[PDB]
């Protein structure tokens, strides 16, 4: 997927060319690398003006600080955001595509992949530190639990007995839980 | 003219010119940029010919060491099979396996090659499996049968030889040098290099008076005198040959059998009389070397050294020490000793 | 420019290489000067061989080592068999393109390929592979050519 | 299709400054050779040396070739690269017209040294605390019998000789002396030894120290 | 491997030896066949009359490794009578096919497996003609003593070994490479038919 | 420890198994023919499986054996334990109750040029061929049951296994 | 899967190359490195100790050695006292050749299918031009020990150790006991069977054609 | 102004011929697929994914259907969640090769099982490709 | 055949010498001079060098043994085993008509601050000077010509070495001695 | 080993860990164990050792019975040297050729600023202590020791002899 596509009256870059309409591909686990590019595309895009953002996500995971620093700005911004689902959203991927656009723009292709799962991480140390950390993991299991209900509207208390474990959903499982919207057809 | 700039390289210059260039190991790659290059090539006009240079090792390095699969040459091969504008396919260098078949694929009359490049065939070969089940190691195998059957298939409508000759000949790395490949069928012609550059280059070393004198004829006479006197050699061992054949015959005169009864009777009816086949079944004959020369003298050479024999006759009882408990073996009339 | 100079410094390369740019240098119509800078491995060795007989200019610091092709090869009997021998054709080969080049005979050539083989300067033109000595005259009109 | 044909400074300064920092440096006719002599510094020089020779209108503007280089020998002793990198450079620095300066920034050891000396007399240049060094050439191992290694013997004699005839006629000394003291063993020089021995001629021009520059003030 | 298992296997190994039992297992490297013809020789020492066998369980081997064993076999006095169980595949089954004429066994369930030398030629282009004729040297030998041992023609054993060409027991019989099938009797399964 | 048991004709086929390991195990079967005859031999199996000419190695020099072979599972018994587990005298197969034995098609490889393949897959179905009317001898199926069951991965409890054909007795009964 | 050792079996079942050293039989395998010469020139000398009359006997399996330590083992077997006899069985490589040279003339053995070879010296220069003269000079003082070697066991010329050294030189028992490195081949029950380069050497002199090559490997596919 | 994909691709993870499926479907001017050399699972799908009457294979093209892979790791019922996505994804390429040959899903199911192996006139026959170059 | 060896007043010093050789051959010698102080010991060298330190370790226990420690160097002795088999009693050095002997300087090398580069090449000049005093003792040469032969990097038989005062006696009388 | 175990012989050889310092305590401790009275010798050949270690070695030989008197064979370096220096009065031996080397402790650090200060002060706990030994075992006083120990300090043994590590030398 590199050929640089035309534009209004030179070659550009592809993503280059999909970011200058205010859509924002991203295709690649959410590392500390990806979340910063992204991060920075979406402050400079609100920069530009204020329109709205699309964004495509192929996300098949990530770390959970860069996903909740992207959700973040996302939310930062002055345009609104919406988020469609080509190929797969998986982990924070799945995070992410409930962090754009309560109001109805979540989309997914037919045969999109969706999967929620509790923050991971590890850390050791001391014991003091091992509480330090705990402690925080525990905080962000409860933050991203939290968005993730008043995202879906799914119950608290149930979205952290269904999210312990992988949780797998096809389209219509995804519309009928509340993690998307719609789902993109020929039209 | 300045509205088309100079080409900003290389590959876009020869390109240019409709000059697909395939220098590199079949990879995906290389693979896809040679489907895109002849496509394109179509595209600008399907009249107009190709002229495709092959300095490439197949899909797999001459080490062995696997690179792409049996399938990036199918691509190529098929792709070519699809474009219809003709084809020269000129051969750099070196040619193997894939790259082979690229050559034999052109357009028939136009394939040729450098007078030294080297066209190799050999069967493919994939990457371990990796210790899979049996059904896999079965499908595995299918698998890369009905691939070397494609290559062997577009080998056929390349060269113009049977599945089954190019099949035996392909078990073994099969190397063919120009003239080779031209009478196998990869190639019809052999770039031969300039006219004017050789006859120059000739005209040169005779002028300037550097072929005659600066070492060269002490040697070249070296060179002559080395060849005559190895070729002499030759000419003796095959002389001992055959005196040992005539010392077998003259030795083997004297025999009494009845087994050249039986090899006159399994012989045909048509062979009752001695009828050889035109077959490698080949006798050549010796005792007819009555070649009665007078012009190839004996130089001056002293062969009255040699000593005076006891001069034994062979019609004697006594035998060697040996041992034999046949007792078939009867005196003969010449050979009381037997 | 109706004449292609090619400026040679290489320490090696696989001999095939070698007869490749040496077919394609007999090949082409232009005529060609190679200037052999430093060094002339077996690949240089016929590249500088390969140039129009009687421009194959050679600096005074100049070294040209030829030796015979050297392979590697593993697999069963059979295998190693068919390599050497096809080893052994392109021995011959690169034998009578030196021999062509520096009408030396092909035994001499072979002889000297036995073992790897350092000729200098004036080694290298008595021996035939380059003509003349590069004085700096000779691409001072190369450069003037290359500019006129 | 055009002969685009590459115009020098006195017709190109209404083209503007180049780009980069080495198109500068050609422009100004210095050739910095900052890295050991590998093969790509070898093409890398030649092809500077072919421009820099191709379109000059007097060809008497020196060329300056600034070294950070200790040849064609790792800074372990061992030989990184052989000495026909070295002579493909020399050969090609010879092929010009323009006299040939030469300065060391901070090494200038073995090969270097020698290319150093090897500039015009009178205008070699060294910071004042480059290092200089001479020391034996060095080949890189390689097997066989007796006969193998007594052609690299000879290899090497040819290119000890080589070097000594350079630093000879840089030095003003005799031959076989220039071949002992120098070539023999690996040796050291600062500046003033250096400049005592003929390697090299003078500081760079303008070198002025910072409290001479207050005490002058 | 486990050291106990070394133990155990050594103590067996010992045991076997003892009863006038050599084995030839894994690939036969110089250090097997230096070890092997040790036992043969120390074998020979003891009684020069009593049969040896010889127990061939081996995927491969060295060329030259395989050689001496094969002539310590037959240079010693006693009888070396070839059995092979498992495998005996390139060397182990030239081992299995030189073996005491008339007494070289194997189990019904074994596979032979005889091709030709393996190798690798390096070098300059004479080096490389050295090696060759080293290796083909090594391939015409092998065949030649297998054409002696099967009663086959050395064309045939030429064109049968010229790729891996494995064999059941049956087949090596029929073949000429081993003499008779070791197996005591089964009951008849009767079938209601 | 093992040398004790030893003493007393036992076979721990345990481990995978391997060239080595089956020379052993070889070994001491033909260690423990030769010291008496009549006297049963003890092979205990815990092993995921081996090379298949190990397996058919170690099977042979079971079927040798004048003395009838028990056979025990202990865990596992997986490929090779399985086929070597059935391969003991009929009647005398056993297996711990809570033991886990899976039967499974050869494994085999190939590599090389496509003769090298060929033959590579032509022994591999001979292994498999082998090994199926081998399994179905002892196990008193039809060779299609056995190719149907080997096809993938089966795993079963000494209870599925002793409906099927592979083992005897269960030791603790049900 | 290391090795397994039988023991002989005595009162004392000791490992079975302790017994045959104690029999008077050193079995030389692998590279002869510094361990391999001193081992050899110990196990040499303490048989001497033992009995300095009756014959030791050297079986020689070895790919090459180290060219100091094979002239270390050669110097102590040609300054014992008793017969040493040594036997060459699988390869000989070059320095272990000279090994089978040094037993005693008329006890020198080789199995019919070994593969003995001579080449010279070969080492390696690298460095300063007076690393590689010492290099030449070193590699020149082990070839003219060498060839003094192999003239002293085999009675060849100078010349005749130059045409049979210049390269990787392999021999049968054949060649090795025409040469005469080698006294007596070990055969089998009978074996007589001429090897490829025996069967060249035929044709070289006429002996055998293309079209009556005889009863010999076919060496027409060369 | 048609998508003319060009195909051949030797392997590849299924879930991303899926994907690529389903980017075909997405445009509506219809999409030819000119399969070449071979077109294994990942791009089988997407050769079965252009319009039906312009799919074509050419006649040295193989066509590779087989199941989806994968590795799973952790506890047990970890194990079984994830088993269960391997399965859903199974059954939908199923579906995708049902919806373009026109074939019992079941018996679709059933030729995933192991590696399969099509020519190219067995590629035609079975609906993956529609025409021969 | 160690054992038997060591029995008969034998000890072997082969291969390359180290700390953990050093401390084995000098605990030997030490056995073999308390068990018995009257009857020699013969040491037989073939050692491509070793360390400086443990050289000079296995130098001081052969000089302290009362009973006299003969040498025997066979096929090479470089640079440290050169200097232990002229370390040997005087008049009882012997060599194989066909060893090498080589005599040369150590190596070396230091890091980081460059106090410690200065204390090592004290330490290897030290080497130098310790080694060399010992050689023209026993070799009986000019200190000066030892010192300029010990730079040198040179093999010699054992017809050179025993002009130059290293060994004593070759053991074949000279008659297998090959230049 | 054994073979000089059994004559009461300790090889403190090669640079010193805790592996070899419990190999040595066990050793030492065993020896007492068997006679509190006849003499333990122990040889010395080492570059160097953990600090720790050495330690522990130092307290057994201090504590047991019998007399560890220490011989240097080939090299004693700041840490097998103090260990050298602590042998028996009257009892530490050279010999002749052997080197002797002090210089100050080593070791590396990681972690907060609090805990590599710690580290850095349990070091010069190692130094004081160190040169507070070699006082006692020298005869010097602390400002000569502590400027020895404080830059590598190669020595002979007849200066040691003189400068106290040592008693006497094997020449005899």
């Amino acid at each position: 997927c590199r050929p640089p596509g035309q534009r209004q009256s030179e070659w550009v870059d592809l993503w280059e060319a999909y970011t200058y309409q205010k859509v924002v591909f991203i295709k690649e686990a959410i590392t500390e690398d990806v979340a910063n590019n992204m991060i920075a595309l979406t402050l400079y895009l609100d920069s530009l003006d204020q329109k709205r953002i699309y964004y495509w996500l192929n996300v098949p995971g990530g770390d959970v600080v860069p996903t909740l620093a992207l959700y973040d700005t996302m939310q930062y911004v002055r345009s609104k955001t919406a988020t469609v689902c080509y190929g797969l959203c998986l982990g924070m991927g799945g995070f992410l595509l409930t962090a754009g656009g309560e109001k109805g723009y979540r989309f997914a292709m037919p045969h999109s992949i969706l999967m929620m799962h509790h923050p991971s991480g590890a850390s050791r140390g001391q014991a003091s530190e091992m509480h330090i950390e705990s402690r925080e993991l525990v905080r962000m299991r409860d933050y991203l639990s939290l968005l993730t209900s008043n995202a879906t509207g799914q119950p608290y208390d149930r979205v952290i007995r269904e999210l312990s474990r992988n949780k797998w959903m096809d389209p219509k499982q995804a519309i009928e839980y509340g993690m998307i919207d719609k789902v993109l057809t020929t039209p | 003219d300045r509205r088309k700039p100079p080409p900003p390289d290389l590959p876009s210059l020869l390109f240019d010119q409709r000059i697909v260039y395939l220098g590199m190991p079949l990879v995906p790659a290389v693979t896809e940029l040679m489907v895109a290059e002849l496509l394109y090539l179509e595209k600008q006009g399907a009249t107009l010919p190709i002229e495709m240079l092959i300095n490439s090792s197949g899909t797999t390095r001459q080490d062995g060491e696997i690179l792409s699969f049996d399938s990036e040459g199918v691509a190529l091969t098929s792709t070519m099979g699809f474009i219809k504008n003709p084809i020269s396919t000129v051969n750099m260098g070196l040619a193997v396996g894939w790259s082979c078949v690229v050559l034999s694929f052109g357009r028939k009359g136009w394939r040729k090659s450098l007078p030294h490049s080297l066209a190799m065939i050999q069967q493919p070969r994939v990457p371990p499996t990796g210790q899979r089940q049996a059904i896999e190691v079965h499908i595995k195998w299918r698998e890369v049968l009905d691939y070397k059957r494609e290559l062997l298939r577009m080998f056929s409508l390349g060269t113009g030889l049977p599945v089954d000759k190019l099949d035996a000949d392909m078990q073994r790395p099969l190397y063919m040098r120009p003239q080779d490949a031209l009478e196998y069928g990869i190639i019809d012609e052999i770039i031969e290099p300039n006219e004017d550059k050789a006859e120059k280059a000739a005209q040169y070393w005779i002028r300037s008076g550097r072929a005659e004198s600066e070492g060269r004829l002490e040697q070249w006479q070296e060179y002559l005198s080395l060849q005559e006197e190895y070729a002499l050699k030759d000419s003796f061992r095959k002389v001992m040959t055959q005196d040992l054949r005539a010392a077998y015959r003259d030795t083997s005169s004297k025999l009494l059998k009845n087994s050249s009864r039986n090899m006159e009777q399994v012989q045909e009816f048509k062979e009752r009389l001695p009828d050889d086949m035109l077959t490698e079944n080949d006798e050549v004959r010796l005792p007819f070397s009555r070649d009665g020369v007078k012009l190839a003298i004996l130089n001056a050479e002293c062969y009255a050294e040699r000593n005076i024999a006891r001069q034994v006759a062979a019609n004697k009882v006594s035998v060697p020490d040996k041992w034999r408990a046949a007792y078939a073996a009867r005196p003969a009339p010449a050979a009381p000793a037997a | 420019s109706k004449k292609v100079f090619m400026i040679i410094n290489s320490f090696g390369g696989s001999v095939g290489n070698g007869i490749t740019v040496h077919d394609a240098l007999q090949f082409i119509k232009a005529g060609s000067l190679t200037l052999a800078l430093g060094v002339a491995a077996s690949a240089a060795s016929l590249a500088l061989a390969g140039g129009t007989i009687g421009e194959r200019y050679v600096t005074e610091g100049c070294h040209t080592m030829i030796h015979q092709p050297e392979g590697g090869l593993n697999g069963q009997a059979s295998d190693i068999w068919i390599d050497s021998q096809e080893i052994m054709k392109i021995r011959l080969d690169v034998a009578e393109i030196y021999s062509l080049s520096t009408y030396r005979p092909r035994h001499k050539i072979l002889r000297d390929l036995d073992r790897d083989f350092y000729l200098t300067a004036m080694e290298t033109i008595y021996y035939g592979l380059a003509d003349e000595i590069a004085t700096n005259e000779v691409m001072h009109s190369i450069v003037e050519m290359t500019n006129q | 299709y055009p002969e685009g044909r590459p115009l020098f400074l006195p017709e190109a300064e209404r083209f503007g400054n180049p780009p980069d920092l080495p198109s500068l440096l050609l422009q100004q006719r210095v050739i910095y050779i900052s890295m050991p002599f590998l093969p790509s510094v070898t093409e890398l020089v030649v092809a500077q040396c072919y421009y820099l020779d191709f379109d000059d209108r007097n060809r008497q503007r020196p060329i300056y070739v600034y070294l950070n280089s200790t040849g064609c020998i790792n800074d372990k002793g061992q030989a990184i690269s052989a000495d026909n990198e070295f002579y493909a450079i020399w050969a090609a620095l010879g092929f010009t017209r323009a006299p040939l300066y030469t300065g060391v920034t901070w090494k200038a050891q073995n090969q270097a040294a020698v290319l150093l000396s090897a500039g015009q007399k009178g205008h070699r240049y060294s910071f004042p605390h480059a290092k200089i060094s001479t020391a034996p050439p060095v080949m890189n191992r390689v097997f066989g019998q007796a006969v193998d290694a007594q052609l690299q013997a000879n290899e090497l004699d040819y290119a000890t000789k080589y070097y000594a005839a350079i630093l000879a006629r840089s030095t003003g000394k005799d031959l076989e002396t220039c071949q002992k003291q120098y070539l023999s063993r690996k040796r050291y020089f600062s500046v003033k030894e250096a400049y005592e021995e003929g390697l090299v001629d003078k500081l760079v021009p303008g070198f002025m120290l910072n409290r001479f520059r207050k005490m002058q003030k | 491997p486990n050291p106990l298992v070394i133990e155990r296997f050594q103590g067996v190994v010992s045991q076997l030896f003892q009863q006038r039992i050599v084995r030839l297992g894994g690939a036969v490297d110089d250090d097997m066949a230096n070890l092997l013809v040790a036992q043969l020789l120390y074998l020979d020492s003891v009684d020069n009359k009593r049969d040896i066998t010889m127990y061939v369980n081996s995927p491969g081997g060295s060329v030259t490794a395989g050689m001496a064993v094969f002539d310590t076999m037959r240079h010693i006095r006693p009888d070396v009578s070839t059995c092979c169980i498992g495998l005996a595949a390139s060397m182990g089954a030239f081992i299995l096919a030189s073996g005491q004429a008339g007494k070289r066994y194997s189990l019904p369930n074994s596979r032979i497996m005889i091709h030709q030398p393996l190798g690798g030629a390096q070098g300059q282009a004479t080096d490389i003609e050295i090696q060759a004729n080293e290796i083909l040297h090594h391939k015409l030998t092998l065949n030649g003593y297998l054409a002696q041992f099967t009663g086959q023609s050395m064309e045939t054993i030429t064109k049968d070994t010229d790729r891996d060409f494995f064999m059941s027991p049956q087949e090596a019989i029929e073949y000429g490479l081993v003499d008779a099938i070791i197996s005591k009797p089964q009951m008849l399964q009767s079938r209601e038919v | 420890p093992f040398g004790l048991l030893l003493r007393q004709r036992i076979v721990f086929l345990g481990g995978e198994v391997e060239d080595f390991g089956a020379d052993a195990i070889i070994s001491q079967l033909l260690l423990l023919d030769s010291q008496d005859p009549t006297k049963d031999i003890k092979i205990f199996i815990n092993s995921p499986g081996g090379s298949v000419t190990a397996g058919m190695g170690i099977y042979d020099a079971m079927m040798l054996c004048r003395a009838d072979v028990n056979t025990y599972c202990f865990g596992l018994a997986a490929s090779m334990g399985a086929f070597l587990l059935g391969a003991g005298k009929r009647g005398k197969r056993n297996s711990m109750p809570n033991s886990r034995i899976m039967i499974h098609q050869p494994l085999g490889g190939a590599s090389g040029q496509a003769v090298d393949i060929e033959i590579q897959a032509k022994e591999i179905m001979y292994h498999k061929a082998n090994l199926n009317r081998i399994m179905a001898d002892y196990c008193q199926q039809p060779l299609s049951k056995i190719e149907e069951d080997t096809d993938r991965d089966r795993y079963m409890s000494p209870l599925e296994a002793k409906e099927y054909g592979l083992i005897d007795h269960i030791i603790g009964g049900e | 899967p290391d090795i397994q050792i039988g023991h002989g079996e005595d009162a004392i079942e000791m490992d079975l190359y302790r017994y045959l050293l104690s029999n008077r039989i050193i079995f030389i395998g692998g590279y002869i490195n510094d361990k391999m010469a001193t081992q050899i020139v110990g196990s040499l000398m303490a048989l001497e100790a033992v009995d300095e009359n009756e014959d030791i006997r050297i079986y020689i399996n070895s790919p090459g050695g180290q060219p100091y330590s094979v002239l270390g083992v050669v110097d102590a077997m040609q300054s014992i006292k008793p017969d040493v006899q040594t036997v060459a069985l699988g390869a000989c490589y070059s320095y272990a050749s000279l090994v089978v040279a040094a037993g005693t003339k008329g006890k020198r053995y080789a199995m019919k299918n070994t593969r003995l070879m001579m080449t010279q010296p070969m080492g390696g220069s690298q460095g300063d031009i007076y690393q590689i003269k010492a290099t030449v000079e070193e590699l020149n003082a082990l070839y003219q020990i060498f060839s003094r070697y192999y003239m002293k066991f085999t009675g060849m010329n100078q010349d005749q150790i130059e045409q049979a050294t210049c390269r990787d030189h392999f021999m049968t028992p054949e060649q090795a006991k025409l040469e005469g490195l080698i006294d007596e081949i070990i055969r089998g029950k009978g074996d007589y069977t001429v090897p490829p380069a025996i069967v060249r050497q035929f044709r070289e002199v006429g002996l055998v054609d293309d079209l009556t090559p005889g009863p010999f490997l076919k060496v027409d596919c060369n």
